[PDB]
């Protein structure tokens, strides 16, 4: 299902579907336009974990756990330079919320099947 | 090049790390506590935050000076 989330996030990058940034996360949670978001667990965050769990469990938002902060920015594309191979200078992001428009996809059926149950 | 007169500085955005927790007050129970106001007009929503002065207030883009 990791390839399914990669395809969904890449298509959101193509059509500007994802609302990247904690600033735009606050905008989307204020306007209640949060289809999905990805949260990094067991990181070195000093006190941000409680606030971001409150944001991730505020109102009809799924709880998704990944491992590290800077690898999340590789999916969302903060420092996508030298795309032929591994990027060599990457800073990271905490969490990214999405606002999906083209929901009719191939693996989005099993994504929403796992989302409902 | 340069003259004898010194050059003028400009208001640059200084690098402050993790200011997002300055938006709301993180409490124990899951209810958001906010120390700031918003812009009540429909041109800018509540997602846009405001300018924290001490006696007067500023909207997002409306330039409406909210005073007491
Ligand atoms: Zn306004």
């Amino acid at each position: 299902v990791n390839t399914a989330l990669q395809e969904v996030l890449k298509t959101a990058l193509i059509h500007d579907g994802l609302a990247r940034g904690i600033r735009e996360a606050a905008k989307a949670l204020d306007k209640r336009q949060a289809h999905l978001c990805v949260l990094a667990s067991n990181c070195d965050e000093p006190m941000y974990v409680k606030l971001v769990e409150a944001l991730c469990a505020e109102h009809q938002i799924n709880l998704i756990k990944v491992d590290d902060n800077k690898k999340l920015g590789e999916w969302v594309g903060l420092c996508k330079i030298d795309r032929e191979g591994k990027p060599r200078k990457v800073v990271g992001c905490s969490c990214v919320v999405v606002k999906d428009y083209g929901k009719e996809s191939q693996a989005k059926d099993v994504i929403e099947e796992y989302f409902k149950c | 090049k340069s003259y004898t007169t010194p050059k003028k500085n400009k208001h640059k955005r200084k690098k402050v790390k993790l200011a997002v927790l300055k938006y709301y007050k993180v409490d124990e129970n899951g209810k958001i506590s906010r120390l700031r106001r918003e812009c009540p007009s429909d041109e800018c929503g509540a997602g846009v935050f405001m300018a924290s002065h001490f006696d007067r207030h500023y909207c997002g883009k409306c330039c409406l000076t909210y005073c007491f």
